[PDB]
């Protein structure tokens, strides 16, 4: 049983928040019920609303007048649509459902901004018996990016940093990775580069500089 | 609900995690456990109070005792850095949850390996300057960092951030950002990274000058 959530990661103020949930390997007849939770960032958990197995629903009430959750039987899936939104509902959303152990998905982050998407640019930190090299990922709105390295095939010493937001309003974030100074010279490292609000992907080789 | 912010201790000891209610949440209801690992979803520890689902380890314990839970982990690991949350269900019968609690694992001291970057030519061209300074693998978490442009100390124009602790060997990383224009960058020459670190008997500094690279 998978779960996961899908839909934009920036909304707009007074605007409505739309988010889905793909149920794989499961039934969504067959569930006790589906739910949704979310996560402000570096805070904790609250609950949303679920719908049960007779489809009755349950909302927190400090949300009600503005949620609905849906099921789409057709498509095996459920929505939470969220309305008039704003800043107080950014948050990581969790779509959850019970088959005593619940299925969680991925969470997937909605930033309510004003402001609009930009994608990044990718800048190398090059190494020049240790040496450290990485990619500084500048100015992007709204968070988050990912990084790999040489396709997820490097993942010993990285170290992927969270994003600071700059004072310009938008982020930035730097990934590093210490490998053997001895390696430089033979061996190639990429890193992967993704920013979805964008629909920006770029792949970086970090070669070491003439100094 | 709530629980402390934070507890630590060493590998191999015993931590607890108490999480306070009331008379209608856990005074009347069952309390789950979550592990939820930097990046992840909550994962289900304990159930019904003081059971473990299939594939948890019996580490992980639950207690309740009136109004408040207790999760027990012995024996720990690198690998239980996380946050852990309590939940129950309110007089409503609706799902409430604490505020969390990050478990740090002890381990022994170790100082940063330093490293600093110029901005790269490439960056340059677009008219900015981004130097970074990378502090790799210390512990604890308590750091400094001081920028200085030909020898003038730098106030207010960088950044920095720190990584969750590594699962493998429990040390931090933290890296420091100093932004100046194209125009500011060009007009000076040495650029130096001075860092600070209990596991240092003095401060490291790195540099490098303007137009070597």
């Amino acid at each position: 049983v998978q779960l996961q959530e899908s839909g934009p990661g920036l909304v707009k103020p007074s605007e409505t928040l739309s988010l889905t949930c793909a149920v794989s390997g499961y039934s969504i007849s067959s569930g006790y019920y589906w739910g949704w939770i979310r996560q402000p960032p570096g805070k904790g958990l609250e609950w949303i609303g679920s719908i049960y197995h007779s489809g009755s629903t349950y909302y927190n009430p400090s949300l009600k007048s503005r949620v609905t959750i849906s099921v789409d039987t057709s498509k095996n899936q459920f929505s939470l649509k969220l309305s008039s939104v704003t800043a107080a509902d950014t948050a990581v959303y969790y779509c959850a459902g019970l088959t005593n152990d619940a299925n969680w998905g991925q969470g997937t982050l909605t930033t309510v901004s004003s402001a609009s998407t930009k994608g990044p640019s990718v800048f190398p930190l090059a190494p020049s018996g240790t040496a450290a090299l990485g990619c500084l990922v500048k100015d992007y709105f709204p968070e988050p990016v990912t990084v790999s390295w040489n396709s997820g095939a490097l993942t010993s010493g990285v170290h992927t940093f969270p994003a600071v937001l700059q004072s310009s309003g938008l982020y930035s974030l730097s990934s590093v990775v210490t490998v053997p100074s001895s390696s430089l010279g033979t061996q190639t490292y990429i890193c992967n580069v993704n920013h979805k609000p964008s629909n920006t992907k770029v792949d970086k080789k970090v070669e070491p500089k003439s100094c | 609900l709530t629980q402390p912010p934070s507890v630590s201790a060493a590998p191999g000891q015993k931590v607890t995690i108490s999480c306070s209610g009331s008379s209608s949440n856990i005074g009347n209801n069952y309390v789950r456990w979550y592990q939820q690992l930097p990046g992840t979803a909550p994962k289900l520890l304990i159930y019904d109070n003081n059971k473990r689902p299939s594939g948890i380890p019996d580490r992980f314990s639950g207690s309740k005792s009136g109004t408040s839970a207790t999760l027990g982990i012995t024996g720990l690991q690198t690998g239980d850095e996380a946050d852990y949350y309590c939940g129950t269900w309110d007089s409503s019968l609706n799902p409430v949850f604490g505020g969390g609690t990050k478990l740090e694992i002890k381990r022994t001291v170790a100082a940063p390996s330093v490293f600093i970057f110029p901005p790269s030519d490439e960056q340059l061209k677009s008219g900015t300057a981004s130097v970074v300074c990378l502090l790799n693998n210390f512990y604890p978490r308590e750091a400094k960092v001081q920028w200085k442009v030909d020898n003038a100390l730098q106030s207010g124009n960088s950044q920095e951030s720190v990584t969750e602790q590594d699962s493998k060997d429990s040390t931090y990383s933290l890296s420091s950002t100093l932004t100046l224009s194209k125009a500011d960058y060009e007009k000076h020459k040495v650029y130096a990274c001075e860092v600070t670190h209990q596991g240092l008997s003095s401060p490291v500094t790195k540099s490098f000058n303007r137009g070597e690279c």
